């Protein structure tokens, strides 16, 4: 089966930067590869065909290449409104496959996460389970890693997490991490301690609440 | 010897010996001499009454399984043979005959082994006796069979019109003896609009469903599906037999006749009231528009005396098909049966309506003749007679037995004849000879057709007019191309065939020939296009062939556009222009009759240069290989030149008005006093009088305003008093005249 | 003037069936191949089935291969994707897209498009045997005093609801800025859980009554809940 292997997964850039992103085709392949731009939750829109002829209406700065397997996309001036994320494509014989995509990420100055740890409510202790929430506020860049640790353990295969897109006004991002599990596991430990690795942060730092304060 | 010998031959022996059992104790020498005049539907029948009578006899049965090998009905042959064989063992070449055919059709059952070792025994070590056992060798094993039907089905998902696939299917179900399955495809195939219409399927239906009438896994499963299938039959018979009358001869289609008659007599016991009975409304009427049909193509090749009286005879079937009524088309399961049944009744009615009229073109009232004469019930001996051989019994014969009540014998009405037609052009697959005789039928009418109707009903959303005329990839083909198209076509055809029948002298009737009797009526260039243009639409193409197929419309494209080497002379394109702006100027949205009006302005806008030449008599440079044959029989006169360049100038002012060059086309409008002129005076009038005529608005301008509704009022009286007291001048109205009238009550009221 | 709608989308339960409807407008369908291109929440495009433009020849993924049918009608100028035997792993936005013949090539072993010019908007496929289910909010305030100096943070969890998509606002839209509510996530159990946070000045806490607003369209759903 052919494949097109797209590199880099996520990219972070400014404004101005010539910017590249490049796919491997397995197999020889001819130049019947196209390239796209889709916009968070909107629909793709094509950007340049047969590997270097640019579609109708698309602005100049885009400019297809080859060069044996691999394949690139190249803007010569980057703009605000292109930071989004852009999938390749080659169509084989009566076979379609696309690449994993690269997200164009707004680059800037680093920030550090404002961490605040929470205890599960009330409410939620009524229902029988238990969830702790660990925030990581308005950081960069994307890259963060989070454990937890019950009364100083490490917890994996139960807590989940997710992550904000960059932010417009500030361009940061932000992390909410759920460790989910039983009230009566909740109910037989006493400590309970987020930890955050960032490139911000000068060294880790931890926060954590005792079930009862 | 001939069919008079023969047929003369049952008066003969008739008059000696009249009593039943002898009549029919002659059938084996009956049977002698049809056997003879090759007539093996006929012959069949004949030693079949002596076996009623005489069901012992070894040589007869021997006769008809001989005769039923001629037809290749293997199951039927082998019977009789066995028939043969049980009444006298000495027919040692009958075991062979029984284990040679048993052998080569299955070998699944054991049969085929015992006859098999009988006929070694009866020919020890014969050179046909080990053919025999490499032949029950031959075929497939479980596993084999069972490859044989994947491969059928990976090639049915992909090419699903293929009909000698299909026939496969069959053919392999029939092999394993699961009919059930056979006709089951079969139903769910009858759905298929190319099938359909595809003779040799519809044969296979035709037998495939009769096995499983008369198969022991129709009665024991249960009589609930019974009448499903039953359905089935009669409209394969009658989709079978629209094509045996066109492409077989005499005598294929007469045959197929009788077993058309012999199913619906015995459907017509059971009756009730579901989609068999509605089925069975719409079926009837079928019979007789073929009959008549098949009726007109003896008497064509015949003489006169046999002509009229023959389409006399054929006036009354296609009356009784039109008197039919519309079936019930609610009482269906789905929505796809019921539209089908509804598709051919639309069919039935215009094929058998243009008949009917041209028929009763001939003279004055004679539809009426027709009925007050032969509506009698001698007419139903007379039509019996002229059919079929009265041998046959006439009374399990369908024809001998309907109830002919209330003949209406009243010529139809053009506007329902419209919508009979617009309804049916999906019947046959829309192929350009369908369309070429329709469009033909209506040239003798006063009414035309709507032909931009007609291709709405085939290519759904295909726009009337193409943005991105600038090239011919035919991407950009138009609903106006084809309407273009269709109308050369006809135009062509009909210019072919008139010189046709100058050669053929004898006696002139050009428009009695029915739809399926006469030939291609279009050039196979024309019809290759058509069929080209339609696979391409439907998305019914080939992807190896979509290059091809693409360029074979591309080819033609340049023509049907009037551009450079244009196969087109001049009556043709001016034929277009017109017929276009007239069809045009009586729609009534905007974007149509600008579209339909473009266009004949750019036919007209190339005709003129051609007819300078010819004013001033002149050669044009004649085509090379043209689209659309040339002829000197239209060739374009002198004396009607300067009214064409007056009914040019109008259409180019009527386009100034439409774009907005009011000025140019008012001072263009009044110079030329024509009544079409006065409608677009009066329409433009009017739309400046009705905007300015109420809003508060200066008193002055007002009055203004109010002056061109008078003139609105005055021209469509003008138009009003010179159609009154001329008839060609009605036929010049862009529009009906009670439309003109329509609008004048509420002009004046205003 | 040019366009294609999805329709047909909604919810089934696996092992169903659904189907979708392409309807385009502008274009001659005849000659434009069409392509059916799914896409899971934050994941990537996936390409599940073709149709070769003026003959309508069909090539699935195998990873939906025998399951899914993509059929175009001439007469209704409409593509379809009929899709059966329906996992939890099919829950994506299905678009919609054609390719004129122009692009359409076809060569010896298969055929190749040249890219995807016109896409429709998506509609949305959710495959889940859950029920629909209200959402159920436990508050989630700040065991700080004046921790962050000035600020402290609030926030509500909304949980156990099915399926996508629920809204959130503060003080009935009064407190807009400042607030990040976080996407869903599928816990095991086929219920989805999100969380709705806000940065608000300590000082303020006890004084400006802080209440979150969550509607749960699908389910008729509506709760506000101070914390």
């Amino acid at each position: 089966d052919i494949q097109m292997t797209q590199s880099p997964s996520s990219l972070s850039a400014s404004v101005g930067d010539r910017v590249t992103i490049t796919c491997r085709a397995s197999q020889s392949v001819s130049s019947a590869v196209a390239w796209y731009q889709q916009k968070p939750g909107k629909a793709p829109k094509l950007l340049i065909y047969s590997a270097s002829s640019l579609y109708s209406g698309v602005p100049s700065r885009f400019s297809g290449s080859r060069s044996g397997t691999d394949f690139t996309l190249t803007i010569s001036s980057l703009q605000p409104e292109d930071f989004a994320t852009y999938y390749c494509q080659q169509s084989s014989s009566s076979l379609i496959t696309f690449g994993q995509g690269t997200k164009v990420e707004i680059k800037r100055t680093v920030a550090a996460p404002s961490v605040f740890i929470f205890p599960p409510s009330d409410s939620q202790l009524k229902s029988g389970t238990a969830s702790v929430v660990c925030l990581l506020n308005n950081f960069y860049p994307r890259e963060a890693k989070v454990q937890w640790k019950v009364d100083n353990a490490l917890q994996s295969g139960n807590s989940q997490e997710s992550v904000t897109e960059q932010d417009s006004k500030d361009s940061t991002y932000s992390l909410s991490s759920t460790l989910t599990l039983s009230k009566a596991d909740y109910e037989k430990h006493k400590v309970y301690a987020c930890e955050v690795t960032h490139q911000g942060l000068s060294s880790p730092v931890t926060k954590s609440f005792n079930r009862g304060e | 010897r001939s069919k008079a010998d023969v047929e003369r031959y049952i008066a003969s022996v008739q008059g000696s010996t009249p009593s039943p059992r002898q009549k029919s104790m002659k059938g084996f020498y009956f049977a002698k001499l049809y056997y003879e005049a090759k007539e093996y539907d006929l012959a069949k029948k004949y030693i079949c009454t002596y076996i009623n009578v005489q069901e012992r006899d070894p040589k007869a049965h021997r006769f008809l399984g001989l005769l039923y090998e001629l037809e290749e009905n293997t199951d039927k042959a082998v019977e009789c043979y066995r028939r043969s064989v049980e009444l006298n063992p000495t027919q040692k070449d009958l075991v062979l005959k029984i284990a040679e055919l048993l052998c080569k059709n299955d070998v699944t059952d054991g049969r085929a082994k015992y006859w098999l070792e009988r006929a070694a025994k009866l020919f020890p070590g014969s050179p046909a006796i080990y053919k025999l056992k490499e032949q029950l060798l031959d075929c497939e094993g479980e596993d084999g069979w069972n490859k044989l039907f994947d491969l059928i089905q990976s090639e049915l998902y992909v090419r699903p019109d293929d009909v000698h696939v299909n026939i496969r299917l069959v053919e392999v179900y029939r092999s394993t003896k699961r009919l059930k399955d056979a006709v089951a495809h079969c139903h769910e195939a009858e759905r298929n609009i190319a099938l359909r219409s595809s003779l040799e399927w519809n044969s296979c239906v035709v037998q495939t469903l009769k096995e499983y009438l008369e198969s022991l896994q129709c009665l024991e499963s249960d009589k609930s599906d019974w009448r499903a299938t039953n359905t089935d039959l009669l409209l394969a018979y009658a989709n079978l037999m629209l094509l045996t009358l066109s492409t077989r001869d005499v005598q294929e289609s007469r045959e197929l006749l009788q077993s058309f008659d012999s199913a619906l007599q015995s459907v017509k016991s059971l009756g009730g009231n579901d989609e068999l009975s509605a089925t069975f409304l719409e079926m009837k009427g079928h019979f007789y528009m073929h009959a008549g049909s098949l009726l007109l193509k003896m008497g064509q090749h015949s003489s006169n005396v046999q002509w009229r009286a023959l389409s006399e005879l054929a006036a009354l079937c296609y009356l009784i098909a039109f008197q039919v009524p519309r079936p019930k088309i609610k009482l269906i399961k789905g929505e796809a049966g019921q539209n089908l049944l509804e598709m051919m009744a639309c069919d039935r009615l215009s094929q058998s309506g243009h008949m009917l009229l041209n028929l009763s073109r001939g003279k004055q009232d004679f539809l009426k003749e027709i009925v007050e004469t032969f509506a009698n019930k001698s007419g139903q001996s007379a039509l019996y007679d002229a059919l079929f051989s009265s041998q046959s019994p006439k009374d399990t014969s369908f024809l001998g037995s309907d109830d002919i009540g209330n003949i209406d014998v009243r010529e139809p009405e053009l506007e329902d004849l419209t919508r009979y037609d617009v309804g049916a052009i999906r019947a046959h697959n829309g192929s350009l000879q369908h369309l070429t005789w329709l469009g033909l039928q209506w040239n003798s009418l006063p009414a035309l057709p709507g032909i931009r109707k007609w291709l709405k009903q085939l290519f759904h959303h295909l726009p009337h007019e193409t943005s991105r005329l600038e090239t011919n990839a035919p991407e950009s083909i138009c609903i106006l191309d084809l309407e273009v198209f269709l109308l050369g076509v006809v135009y062509t055809s009909h210019l072919q065939l008139k010189e046709k029948c100058n050669s053929h002298h004898s006696s002139y009737q050009p428009l009695c020939l029915p739809l399926p009797v006469c030939k291609q009526l279009c050039t196979e260039r024309q019809k290759s296009w058509w069929d080209a243009v339609c696979t391409l639409i439907h998305r019914k193409a080939v992807p190896g062939n979509v290059a091809k197929l693409r360029l074979l419309v591309q080819h033609e494209i340049n023509t049907l556009r009037a551009q450079e080497k244009h196969g087109l002379q001049p009556a043709l394109l001016v034929h277009w222009a017109e017929c276009l702006q007239k069809t045009g100027s009586g729609l009534n949205s905007f974007y149509d009759q600008r579209e339909y009006m473009g266009r004949s302005v750019h036919y007209w806008k190339k005709v003129l240069p051609l007819l300078k030449i010819i004013k001033k008599k002149n050669s044009i440079p004649e085509p090379i290989d043209p689209l659309f044959k040339h002829f000197h029989s239209v060739d374009i006169q002198a004396s009607e030149i300067v009214e064409y360049e007056e009914d040019a100038h109008i259409i180019f002012a009527i386009l100034d008005a439409v774009n907005g060059n009011i000025e140019d086309a008012v001072t263009a409008f009044e110079s030329i006093k024509s009544v079409v002129s006065y409608w677009n005076l009066a329409l433009i009038f009017h739309r400046k009088a009705e905007d300015i005529e109420n809003d508060a608005l200066s008193p002055e301008e007002q009055e203004e305003c109010k002056n061109y509704l008078r003139k609105t009022r005055d021209y469509l009286i003008k138009i009003i008093d010179d159609s009154d007291s001329n008839l060609s001048v009605v036929k010049k109205l862009p529009v009906p005249l009670e439309s003109v009238k329509e609008m004048l009550n509420s002009v004046m009221q205003e | 003037e040019v366009q294609l709608v999805e329709s047909g989308g909604g919810l089934v339960q696996p092992g169903g069936s659904l189907r979708l409807s392409c309807a385009a407008s502008g274009f001659n369908f005849s000659s434009s191949s069409i392509h059916w291109v799914r896409q899971a929440p934050g994941k990537g495009l996936e390409w599940v089935a073709s149709i070769y433009s003026y003959s309508g020849y069909t090539s699935y993924a195998d990873s939906v291969k025998g399951r899914f049918t993509i059929s175009a009608d001439t007469s209704k100028n409409t593509a379809y994707l009929q899709m059966n035997s329906l996992r939890a792993e099919d829950t994506a936005v299905y678009y919609c897209a054609r390719s004129p013949w122009r692009w359409s090539g076809v060569s010896d072993g298969g055929f190749y498009y040249k890219a995807l010019d016109y896409w429709g908007q998506g509609t949305l496929v959710t495959v889940s045997s859950a029920s629909t289910k209200g959402p159920s909010v436990f508050p989630l305030a700040p065991s700080s005093k004046s921790t962050s100096g000035g600020t402290a943070a609030l926030g509500c969890l909304v949980k156990d609801y099915f399926p996508e998509p629920v809204t959130v606002s503060w003080n009935s839209g009064a407190l807009t800025s400042g607030v990040h509510t976080f996407p869903a996530v599928l816990q095991s159990s086929g219920l989805y859980s999100l969380s709705s946070v806000v940065t608000v000045p300590s000082s303020s806490l006890g004084t400006q009554t802080y209440i979150c607003n969550v509607n749960h369209k699908p389910s008729n759903t509506k709760v506000d809940k101070k914390v």
